[PDB]
């Protein structure tokens, strides 16, 4: 009883089963500060059980540097009870309770345990508990820029997926009697050695068809082996192979065990001696505040930092480590001891969420155990950090003061941001800009601009907006959210509804960008982010581009004149499967759903866009004629939609989509056969029907069966649609009708002047005048994934269905239709607040204004691995021009708005190049081939005359700039590369 | 994009296909209209066949969309002028040149590949009765790619 219509992106990354055992798991979270109540937060938004709260300590203000469900209301409340009513509002499927005290026997009520912002000794008393009783449990700990994760599944946890990626399977060649799999031409089959396969549909070797897994010896990209098959047969040939996954189990160690002698994780390889030093760190920081009645070392205090130190010397005597202790990173981290910040916060709470969704539904590989992570490199240089600086004011931000100090606050709070987009990541990012007091200055402003509404599959990871808010903008109610969360944003804010392109350019001009300090990307399409790209690469302003999919996630950073811009790195496309493959031999059940959805397109929508084109246009036909690639099937089109096959009724609409099935799944299937027989051969002999071409069947009509019944109500209620008719879903009116249906005789036909416009023209003047049919329209069917209401992907699902039939493949249901056939990217709460989390912390780079390329780091990850990953950017490459270093991307050329004979001078007497190509947008302005009229005609004219002229449209108003795109050779004609002009009109 | 383009169509002027021509459609750079003449040892010798050459904003790190425009009666040509190239839809990388392109297309006219063929009524008629197909090519290539 999953609701899809919630978690519709959740299941494509868990999935049903993974779901179904996690929605009877409770989760117990001692510790409700920033860190706690992002745990609580993903977690109810994730779909547990339920999730119970603990922590009965007063409220003060300075937990409210990462806390965004408490305000200044609250102060000397206790934070679980005023946090328990506002997490309670998530998700509707998950209660959220409060314990006043902690027993050790309450602990067996939970199915994971989460530890934040607890003294070592308790978390001791805890782990010895929920150890020996089988329960996760997990600790977090965040100390201003530094975190730490510890897992403890028990000793006998089960693993049933290991990295979350589906099985491979492949097609099989030719099989030799030891063993050796070969694949087909250039197909990889990318398993590794120990790895487990089935085989099926092998032809000659009936034994390894029985199913029972068998071991993978990689011998190359093309082959391996399985051993020895000498008693199943000699040669095999073709078959599909498919990976069988086996559980896998993994044993833990306990608190007490483990903190001896830990088993560490590396989010990065570049420092592999940290964890060590850290390990010993942590636990001075614990004994530190057991000695001092729970109070941490002081920012940035001289004192506690050397008692800190002492603490550190006696552990790691006293642990045996054999480790030199960095005298400089310790005491660093005793600094920051007091620190709170949000985006820290918020990657810790994103992995540890993820750390609970393994646990409670036995999938992904869990970490194992400790996971030490820093971000010193975020530490600002240009401001005094100093004692004096990071003393607390008493306000709110004093979380990250006492990391960062007053003056980089100030800093912060003069912010002119620029946040694309307000998905799920651009929720996460405006709630990290509030609690980071971003833009909350007098100079400060941020911008949100995004087109979409909210709709009811969105709420599940995007916590700013209530099942209230469907159907509204997403950046008003965003903007609304952020302005409740920090009162200090009321007016700072501005919210636009425009999507960001090139029509978009009257808005965000010159003036707007011209005052802005940093842009940030939370879109989801490619081209849109092209678009940002080349805006701030022309503008010079710094990029924030960050990505997701399903567990994995990405961010980079583009900083002028220093990096490469987004657009200078390519990511694999899709793949687009080849025509003959969809149209006549399909081996998979994606094939079948290209197939059906170009079907529905075809059926539903071309057609009755030519049929409305036709009756506006007064001219259509004579323009079709010699511009259209089909006329006749245009004219065809229309002549049936109009007169020929016109429905009266819901019947004739039910007999249409009968007798469209007999034409897509009977008779075309039969012309094929007769084409091609079940019993030709290739050219060299080789059986035609063999290996990815499968021999077709054609199918007889049968109502009883469900999938034709299913194919049969979508055409008819798609059709009665696009007539705007009224139909009728009663199966009695179906099966009376089809009773009386007279199927037309067919037989394959063999084949064996200029008159073509003469018929032509005899089917166009068959149409009636479109004077005649005044206000008469018919609707096209637009294509909407996340209605269920409109056939659209029950037809999808019933065509894709019935044509594996016909090829006997396997059919799919109606959830993996949906997920092909709309291009619905998976996506993630976790995933989306850890991009969030290190978008937040680069973003602290580019404000202290760090020069060297060494300190960014474009971050890469995937939690169903627990990888981690962080790379200096690719800096921009150089080139000489004129004997002269010119930055390939973030060079221009600045020059006034001279005529092209002008510009052509300047080129050939300053740079000494000759001019061979400019272009402009989509235009050839000027080029070395053109004919010398027309070169004569536009050389004396102006730029901005010359762009009016060929574009055929006058410069708007707001236009202040053109970029010119310029290739010019040499003298002795070599091509050299040039940046692009910049013209000011 | 545009700088990409304009390199194919200098390096097609300063070199001469000699069997192929193409030109941007007036003055756009996203619209080419390309012209193929037809091979000497195939059916459609002495014919004129127009392609229009669609690049995709995304190139060259997508592949372009050929159509075919002149009625063609080819195996691996339907009535719509789309093409079956492997190097058009899923095994197109950022390194092909239009000439490549062109002359993958002419290599196709020259002899047609009928195992894996898109208009499945003239693959077999290839197959079966080579004669038929000859004399059907050469009416087509007489009726449509000249004049
Ligand atoms: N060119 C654009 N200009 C402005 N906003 C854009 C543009 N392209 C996409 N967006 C917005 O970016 C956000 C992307 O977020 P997200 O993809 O998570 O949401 P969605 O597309 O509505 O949901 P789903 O992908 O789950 O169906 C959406 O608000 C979308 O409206
Ligand atoms: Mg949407
Ligand atoms: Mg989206």
């Amino acid at each position: 009883t999953i609701d899809e219509g919630l978690y519709s992106r959740q299941l494509y990354v868990l999935g049903h089963e993974a779901m179904k055992q996690m929605s009877q798991s409770n989760v117990l979270i001692i510790g409700c500060k920033g860190l706690g109540v992002e745990i609580a937060k993903n977690v109810c938004l994730a779909g547990v059980k339920s999730v119970t709260l603990y922590d009965p300590q007063p409220t003060r203000i300075e937990d409210l540097s990462s806390q965004y469900f408490l305000t200044e209301d609250d102060i000397g409340v206790p934070r679980a009870k005023v946090t328990v009513s506002k997490l309670a509002e998530l998700n509707q499927y998950v209660p959220v309770s409060v314990v006043d005290e902690l027993s050790t026997e309450y602990l067996k009520n939970f199915k994971c345990v989460v530890v934040t912002e607890t003294s070592l000794t308790k978390q001791l008393e805890i782990n010895d508990f929920t150890h020996k009783n089988h329960i996760a449990y997990i600790a977090a700990d965040s100390r201003g820029l530094f975190g730490s994760i510890f897992c403890d599944f028990g000793e006998n946890f089960i693993c049933t997926d290991t990295d979350g990626n589906e099985p491979l399977t492949g097609m099989i060649a030719s099989i030799t009697d030891d063993g050796v799999v070969t694949m087909l031409e250039e197909t990889r089959h990318g398993l590794e050695n120990g790895d487990f396969v089935k085989f099926t549909e092998v032809k000659g070797m009936p034994g390894l068809n029985d199913g029972t897994p068998r071991k993978v010896e990689v011998k190359g990209p093309y082959t391996f082996s399985i051993g020895s098959v000498k008693d199943l047969g000699s040669a095999g040939y073709n078959g599909v192979f498919t990976q069988v996954k086996v559980p896998t189990k993994i044993s833990f160690k306990s608190l007490r065990e483990s903190l001896k002698d830990p088993e560490y994780v590396y989010p990065d390889f570049g420092k592999m001696m940290r964890p060590p030093q850290y390990h010993i760190a942590f636990q001075a920081l614990s004994a530190f505040a057991d000695a001092h009645e729970g109070s941490l070392p002081r920012p940035r205090n001289d004192i506690d930092a050397a008692e800190f130190f002492e603490f550190c010397k006696k552990i790691a005597s006293t642990l045996q480590f054999d480790v030199e202790l960095d005298e400089k990173l310790i005491k660093e981290i005793s600094y920051q001891a007091r620190g709170d910040l949000v985006a820290m916060s918020a990657f810790l709470g994103g992995a540890v969420a993820q750390e609970v969704l393994k646990a409670t539904t036995s999938k992904f590989y869990p970490l194992k155990q400790y996971f030490y992570f820093d971000s010193l490199e975020s530490l600002p240089s240009s401001v005094t950090i100093s004692e004096e600086t990071c003393k607390p004011r008493g306000c709110r931000y004093d979380g990250q003061i006492a990391v960062f100090g007053s003056e980089f606050q100030e800093k912060i709070a003069s912010l002119s941001t620029f946040l694309v987009g307000a998905g799920a990541i651009g929720c996460e990012m405006l709630k990290n800009w509030a609690m980071m007091g971003v833009a909350t200055g007098e100079s400060g402003h941020i911008s949100v601009t995004d087109m979409d509404s909210i709709e009811k599959s969105n709420l599940n990871r995007q916590f700013l907006f209530r099942p209230r808010d469907v159907g509204k903008l997403k950046s008003e109610c965003a903007s609304t959210a952020v302005s409740i969360m920090n009162p200090s944003l009321t007016g700072k804010i501005t919210s636009y509804q425009e999507r960001v392109g090139p029509e978009s350019e009257g808005i965000f001009g010159d003036e707007f960008f011209e005052k802005l300090s940093l842009v940030t990307n939370a879109l989801d399409n490619v081209e849109a982010r092209m678009y940002v790209d080349r805006r701030c690469v022309f503008f010079e302003k710094p990029l924030l581009e960050s990505g997701t999919l399903g567990t994995k996630g990405n961010t980079q950073v583009v900083v002028p004149h220093l990096t490469e811009s987004y657009g200078s790195s390519q990511d694999p496309p899709e793949k687009s499967f080849p025509i003959c493959t969809l149209k006549n031999f399909p081996n998979r059940i994606e094939h079948t759903i290209a197939w059906a959805r170009d079907l529905f397109e075809g059926l539903f929508k071309q057609p009755i866009d030519n049929v409305n084109m036709y009756l506006s246009s007064p001219n259509f036909l004579e323009t079709s004629l010699k511009t259209s690639s089909n006329p006749r099937e245009v004219l065809e089109n229309i002549r049936d939609y109009l007169v020929t096959e016109k429905p009266l009724s819901f019947e004739e609409c039910i007999m249409w989509a009968r007798l469209q099935f007999d034409k897509f799944f009977n008779n075309n299937i039969q012309q094929l056969l007769f084409n091609f027989p079940k019993d030709s051969v290739t050219s060299t002999g080789q059986p035609f029907w063999s290996g990815p071409k499968r021999a077709p069947t054609p199918l007889s009509f049968d109502i009883h069966n469900r999938e034709h019944f299913d194919f049969i109500v979508a055409a008819a209620s798609l059709y009665a649609f696009n007539y705007g008719l009224k139909s009728e879903t009663d199966p009695a009116i179906y099966e009376r009708v089809l009773a009386g249906y007279n199927p037309p005789p067919f037989a394959p036909k063999s084949g064996i002047a200029n008159k073509d416009k003469q018929e032509l023209k005899s089917i166009a003047d068959s149409l009636p005048p479109p004077s005649s049919l005044v206000g008469f329209r018919l609707t096209p069917a637009e294509f909407e994934k996340d209605d269920d209401s409109n056939h659209h992907i029950d037809f999808i699902t019933a065509a894709s269905n019935l044509r594996a039939m016909n090829y006997d493949i396997t059919p799919a249901d109606r959830f993996k239709t949906k997920f092909v056939a709309g291009k619905i990217v998976p996506a993630m709460c976790t995933s989306t607040a850890v991009v969030s989390g290190l978008v937040c912390l680069e973003l602290v780079k580019l404000v202290d204004g760090k020069k060297k390329i060494e300190e960014y780091k474009n971050g890469f990850f995937n939690l169903a691995i627990g990888l981690f990953t962080f790379s200096d950017p690719i800096a921009s490459p150089k080139m000489k021009v004129n004997g002269k270093e010119i930055d390939k991307i973030w060079d221009r050329y600045n020059l006034p708005d001279c005529t092209l004979q002008e510009l052509i001078d300047y080129f050939q007497k300053e740079e000494g190049l000759e001019v061979t190509m400019l272009s402009s947008g989509v235009s050839l302005l000027y080029a070395n081939f053109q004919p010398p009229k027309k070169l004569a005609e536009r050389l004396p004219l102006k730029i901005s005359e010359l762009v009016e002229q060929i574009t055929k449209k006058k410069l708007e108003p707001f236009r202040k700039h053109l970029v010119l795109e310029i290739c010019c050779d040499d003298a002795n004609g070599e091509d050299v590369e040039v940046p692009f002009i910049c013209i000011k009109l | 994009a545009l700088k990409r383009i304009n390199r194919e169509l200098a390096d097609l002027g300063k070199d001469p296909p000699s069997s192929s021509s193409a030109g941007p459609v007036g003055d756009d750079l996203f619209h080419w209209q390309a012209t193929i003449m037809g091979p000497a040892d195939s059916p459609y010798a002495g014919g004129v066949f127009f392609l229009s050459i669609h690049f995709p904003t995304d190139y060259p790190f997508k592949p372009p969309k050929v159509n075919f425009t002149t009625r063609i009666y080819h195996p691996n040509i339907n009535s719509n002028g789309s093409i079956c190239l492997d190097i058009l839809r899923d095994q197109w990388s950022p390194a092909l040149t239009i000439s490549k392109v062109l002359l993958s297309i002419s290599s196709l006219l020259t002899d047609p590949n009928p195992d894996d063929p898109l208009v499945p009524e003239i693959a077999h008629v290839y197959k079966t009765d080579r004669s038929r197909y000859e004399l059907s090519a050469r009416e087509w290539t007489r009726k449509y790619a000249i004049g």
